[PDB]
């Protein structure tokens, strides 16, 4: 397993909108990562225990360069015996289910390009939420631990499913490695550049200094 | 402006002139097919209100005016939207969901609203930006020895929170005793049935209620209304219909860099400013036409009645065009006087030093110098 | 905090302490006369060519009238003031070609005609110093007009019936009114506050000044070259101080920052829906039938209103400050620069 | 048993900040500036303080209303008398009246009943059911909750800007009252006045 | 209360337009102090005879 503990510093941020805006500072109230907090690595190694909970907003990490991560399984239990949802990506082209096969009601077969277009490091990073039915993707490349710089990660994907997720797991092709971040409600302060991309933020509830600049 | 039938010497604001638009262009997305209300509306059977079922609506043309014939319902009552504006505007995507209900029931399907279906088994949003067809179904969901097939829910360890179904169904555990399914004094089944008898009151009847959850804002549009399209104009103050987003300014070619999931730009102050085409991808930057403020020029009126008008704060150069002298300044240009080389003192003040009078020149007139 | 450091004077029945030299020294002081003169148009305002609401505008009240008068009589204020501080002389004088005024320098305070406008190098550093911004009507509706990646702030305040009124007097003629207030003051001395200019050299002026202060006018003509020295010193510590540090002009500053946060924070007051359900007039007419979308019109309106109140009064009480901080100005201008002023610390 | 009116002020969201000069801290400065007139006459505001005894310091300042100083030196005990007895008696007369001090007493008085009128503002209904946000949250649903929430917000926004337009005018003239004071401040006890009733 | 926080949140900025203004007064009362009274650069001391 080898649970270890890694300060997140400050790469939890996206774009709380899809309205393009430049050079100006807008403040908005969402889910998001807190500046400064702990995420938990893993260590995967199989010849550990894989239950990993919700708590309202997940962000997904990955350093690895070679496309060994494959997918996820969200929902609440894995038994066939309720609704869970089922991304698997065979590295071609990702389709999406929402049927509960063991060890592989909407039924949103989106059958398109996949969310890993990568071939340095090549970190990899992923922001999970569900607010009103649906299930969001944020996903950005970053060619580079967590460095000490932004990226701004877009909503380029979208899944009106509607379920109930409590439980997610993740799916290998032993060397897997992964970053797990939690999601609050808490309050941002993003700046906009004159292309439209966020290159500077501030959380209102660290320090006050902080919230002097909110 | 002033209220009163003699004026005296000075300068005074009264209105402001503004581009007048010219014609009207309309941008809908090339879709065309044709959305199924009627196998939502003429159905053999509806499922229960702790299964109801979800119907998802896209990529198709939508009309409003057919729901009428298909239902013989009350009225269509709504929150945040009108029903007679709906095939003007248009939308993202539709969500239309079936239940049966009681009559006592009708009350409680509301944003904001609880009770014990909007408890546990149908609950709304605050903001919920669609709304509901109900009407009685005595004649068809009714049976002299009772319609047993609607089931609904009366236990729940929790409260519902919004747009979600319960499917399984477990003993309910009212006591500290554990029931692992057995319906004890303490456990009961959390499923009862509905009594429909057609001797009953109008309070209990069934009836048929459909609900269309519409989604606002984002999502470049899958659905819209039957109105048809017009081709596209730059460079002209004319009106626009931009996805039901309607407005007044001109249209330009823009080089901005949107992001492809972006489609609006947003000024300052909360107004739209770039837009995305429907039709085809393009990006254009939407500014009001010209206006400004109209300041007069006058002597008093038991000297003389000739008016010099000054635009203020705009270029004449492109000015909605009152005589044939035109003089430049730097807080506009004024019409109706001419500019002298002579230096007096000011009799009425214009701003950045430029100073009107009335004044002999052969033979009375009105002239600026400074 | 420390109140000072100590002194205590050894004071006695019997002793007396008087001076045997003295120090020209120069002290600057800053005071504002006008601030940014504003006009608002209610209808491009509120509504932003909406024929409903401006049916709902006229058919509501008369406050639209009162805010124009308002604002136009606070604009005439401005024009007043700065013509009450300024123009005082009657007959615009000009400098002598012959600089010898006894040793003083006198270079840094008379204009020179190289640069295009005719203002001295103290009147530059100055001008430099402040960073300006919306100076008048110098955009044209032109900038605004074009395409720009980065909209600023001032086109939006423009496209929302906020204007700025350029003033009356600009920058020429000012300069021209302090060349003339100086030569005033060098030539003639006091005399030309009161009649005509009666021309004296610089010797006896100063003569005169040590008269009146109280020093017997032998300790001038002993002390000439001393006092010029010293004067000259003084003028560049002077300069120095303004070139060195820009935190010297804080008083008209704030005044542009007042004013550019005020005119702020009036276009950012449409963002919001004062209880409605959208910021837009658009949406709302076109998602509403004719009674819904009133209601939401009136709340719209009625919030509007109340921001506009908000300004118009703050800007008043703003001009009644302003006003009497011009007022002191003005009587200091006349009382000091025009003669000798016996007043302690005046 | 007997609340006042402090405590209310205090929790309705009503504070009062205290002033950054302590009632010690001008006492000294006005020492200061008594131990200047005293000891060094006019001369401590202008450059440095020169000692001078009090005899040549009244006969100068006879000098300015026009009376040679021979005056002060043929008639110093009576002079000296008459300044004891105008002190004891001004003395007596601050000691006896307590109605001379009404000008700072209503700048007290005016904020005093200002804060009591805006917080006693809070019992209006303000066109509501009810005086109190908990009993209509209690009694009433979310969508005409919302509706009474607006007309008390719209009451005491009302108010609240009312009260701070009141402040900025008594600000105002509390401000031109204080220049006045500086400069009677700086031109009669650092210095002569030939100003006739100032 | 949160709910009601939450309708004032709909209205603009007028409590940062208020809250600031009073700041503004509240700065200009220690200005007048310093004002009339500071007006000597050092503290002065009596002498011990009078
Ligand atoms: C009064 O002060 C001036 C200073 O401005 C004295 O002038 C200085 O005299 C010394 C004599 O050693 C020179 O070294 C300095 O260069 C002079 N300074 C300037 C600025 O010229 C002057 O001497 C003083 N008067 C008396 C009587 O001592
Ligand atoms: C008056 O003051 C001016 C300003 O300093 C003097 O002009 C400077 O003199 C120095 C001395 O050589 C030169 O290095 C600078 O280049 C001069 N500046 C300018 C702008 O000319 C001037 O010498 C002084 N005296 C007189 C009689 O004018
Ligand atoms: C994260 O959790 C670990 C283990 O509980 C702790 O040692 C670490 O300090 C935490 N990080 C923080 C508080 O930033
Ligand atoms: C949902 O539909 C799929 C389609 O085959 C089915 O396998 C699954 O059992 C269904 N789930 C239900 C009815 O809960
Ligand atoms: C999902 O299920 C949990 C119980 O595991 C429940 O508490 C929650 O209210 C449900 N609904 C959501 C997250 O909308
Ligand atoms: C914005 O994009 C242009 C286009 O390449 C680039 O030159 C510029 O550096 C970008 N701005 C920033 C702040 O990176
Ligand atoms: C629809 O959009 C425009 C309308 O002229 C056209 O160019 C485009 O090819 C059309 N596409 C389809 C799939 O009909
Ligand atoms: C609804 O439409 C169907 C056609 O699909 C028709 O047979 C039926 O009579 C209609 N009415 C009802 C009440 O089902
Ligand atoms: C007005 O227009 C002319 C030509 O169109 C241009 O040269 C000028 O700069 C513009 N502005 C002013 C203030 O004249
Ligand atoms: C001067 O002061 C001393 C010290 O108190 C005192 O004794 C004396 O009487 C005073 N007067 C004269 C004229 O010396």
């Amino acid at each position: 397993r080898t649970q270890s503990y890694t300060n997140s510093f400050t790469r939890g941020v996206y774009y709380p909108d899809k309205v393009f805006r430049s050079s100006v500072l807008h403040s908005t109230q969402d889910l998001f990562l807190p500046f400064f907090s702990n995420v938990t690595w893993f260590h995967a190694i199989h010849v550990d225990n894989p239950a990993l909970p919700f708590n309202d907003g997940v962000y997904f990490a990955s350093t690895e360069k070679s496309n060994i991560i494959r997918g996820w399984i969200f929902g609440t239990t894995l038994d066939s015996k309720t609704q869970s949802l089922l991304i698997v990506n065979n590295a071609t082209n990702v389709v999406i289910k929402v049927c509960e096969f063991q060890f592989c009601n909407c039924t949103f077969e989106y059958v398109s390009q996949p969310f890993l277009m990568d071939l340095f490091k090549n970190l990899r990073e992923f922001v999970f939420k569900n607010i009103d039915g649906y299930f969001k993707i944020y996903s950005k490349h970053t060619p580079i631990d967590l460095p000490q710089g932004f990226s701004a990660l877009e909503p380029l994907v979208d899944l009106p499913i509607g379920i109930n997720i409590t439980r997610f797991q993740t799916l290998l092709a032993g060397a897997a490695a992964y970053y797990v971040g939690y999601l609050q409600p808490r309050t941002f302060l993003l700046k906009y550049n004159e292309n439209g991309t966020i290159t500077d933020a501030v959380d209102c509830a660290l320090d006050p200094l902080s919230e002097t600049k909110c | 402006t002033l209220k009163s039938f003699t004026v005296e010497k000075g300068i005074y604001q009264t209105s402001n002139f503004r581009v007048q638009p010219t014609e009207s262009i309309v941008r809908f997305p090339n879709i065309t097919n044709l959305c199924p209300f009627h196998e939502v509306f003429n159905a053999t059977t509806f499922a229960s209100v702790y299964a109801w079922n979800r119907k998802r609506i896209s990529n198709c043309v939508a009309d409003y005016s057919v729901i009428y014939n298909f239902a013989p319902f009350f009225a269509f009552k709504c929150y945040g939207v009108s029903p007679t504006k709906l095939n003007d505007l248009c939308f993202t995507n539709v969500y239309a969901d079936s239940f049966v209900i009681r009559g006592n029931e009708v009350s409680q399907i509301a944003p904001g609203q609880t009770g014990n279906i909007a408890d546990y088994n149908y609950k709304l949003p605050d903001d919920f930006t669609g709304c509901v067809i109900a009407w009685n179904s005595n004649k068809l969901d009714s049976k002299p020895s009772g319609n047993y097939n609607y089931l609904y829910r009366l236990f729940r360890k929790s409260k519902l929170k919004p747009f979600e179904r319960d499917i399984s169904t477990e003993i309910y555990q009212a006591g500290n005793r554990p029931c692992n399914g057995v319906a004890g004094p303490n456990c009961y089944s959390p499923l009862q049935s509905y009594g429909f008898r057609p001797t009953y009151g109008v309070g209990h009847q069934p009836y048929r209620v459909v609900v269309l959850s519409f989604e606002l804002l984002h999502a470049p549009a899958t659905v819209c209304g039957p109105k048809k399209s017009t081709n596209l104009v730059k460079n002209k103050c004319v009106n626009f219909n931009f996805n039901g987003l309607t407005g007044t300014g001109v249209l330009t070619e823009s080089n901005k860099k949107f992001l492809p999931f972006q489609q609006f730009g947003r000024d300052i102050a909360d107004t739209t400013d770039a837009v995305r085409d429907p039709q085809t991808l393009e990006i254009l930057d939407i500014t009001p036409c010209s206006f400004g403020g109209v300041s007069v020029i006058t002597p008093g009126t038991n000297t003389s009645n000739q008016v010099a008008v000054l635009y203020q704060g705009v270029n004449c150069t492109e000015v909605p065009v009152t005589g044939s002298n035109v003089f430049q300044t730097r807080a506009g240009c004024l019409i109706g006087a001419e500019y002298v080389n002579n230096s007096y003192e000011c009799d009425i003040p214009i701003g950045a030093g430029i100073c009107a009078s009335y004044q002999t020149q052969t033979s009375q007139s009105i002239i600026a110098y400074t | 905090m420390s109140l000072g450091a100590e002194n205590s004077v050894a004071y006695s029945n019997n002793s007396i302490a008087i001076p045997t030299n003295f120090t020209i020294s120069v002290t600057t002081e800053i005071l504002p006369v006008s601030m940014t003169k504003t006009s608002v148009d209610c209808t491009m305002y509120i509504c932003g060519d909406s024929t409903e609401c401006s049916n709902l505008l006229l058919q509501y009240g008369s406050f639209c009238t009162q805010l124009k008068r308002a604002l136009t009589g606070i604009a005439v204020e401005q024009d007043k003031n700065t013509q009450e501080v300024f123009a005082q002389v009657k007959q615009i004088y000009k400098t002598p070609p012959i600089k010898y005024f006894g040793g003083f320098n006198f270079s840094q305070i008379l204009p020179d005609p190289s640069k295009p406008s005719k203002r001295s190098f103290i009147e530059d550093l100055l001008f430099n110093k402040v960073t300006l911004a919306d100076a008048g009507f110098i955009k044209q509706y032109g900038d605004c007009l074009g395409d720009i990646a980065a909209r600023d702030l001032i086109c939006a305040q423009k496209f929302n019936g906020l204007t700025v009124l350029p003033p009356l007097l600009t920058d020429e003629m000012i300069a021209q009114y302090t060349s003339a207030l100086l030569a005033g003051t060098i030539t003639s001395g006091w005399t030309f506050g009161a009649g005509a200019a009666l021309q004296i050299p610089f010797a006896m002026q100063m003569a005169y000044r040590f008269n009146g202060i109280g020093v017997t006018q032998n300790v001038l003509y002993e002390n000439q070259k001393l006092i010029a020295n010293q004067f000259n010193s003084a003028i560049g510590k002077i300069q120095d101080s303004l070139s060195s540090t820009a935190s010297a002009l804080g008083k008209l500053q704030d005044v542009v920052n007042h004013n550019a946060q005020a005119l702020n924070t009036l276009v950012k007051q449409l963002s919001s829906k004062f209880g409605a359900i959208s910021s837009v007039l658009n949406d709302i007419l076109s998602r509403l039938d004719k009674v819904e979308a009133e209601v939401q019109i009136d709340r719209l309106i009625t919030g509007r209103l109340q921001s506009l109140q908000t300004y118009v009064t703050q800007q008043l009480i703003r001009a009644a400050e302003i006003r009497a901080s011009a007022n002191l100005a003005a009587t200091k201008m006349s009382e000091c620069v025009l003669g000798q002023s016996k007043r302690v610390d005046f």
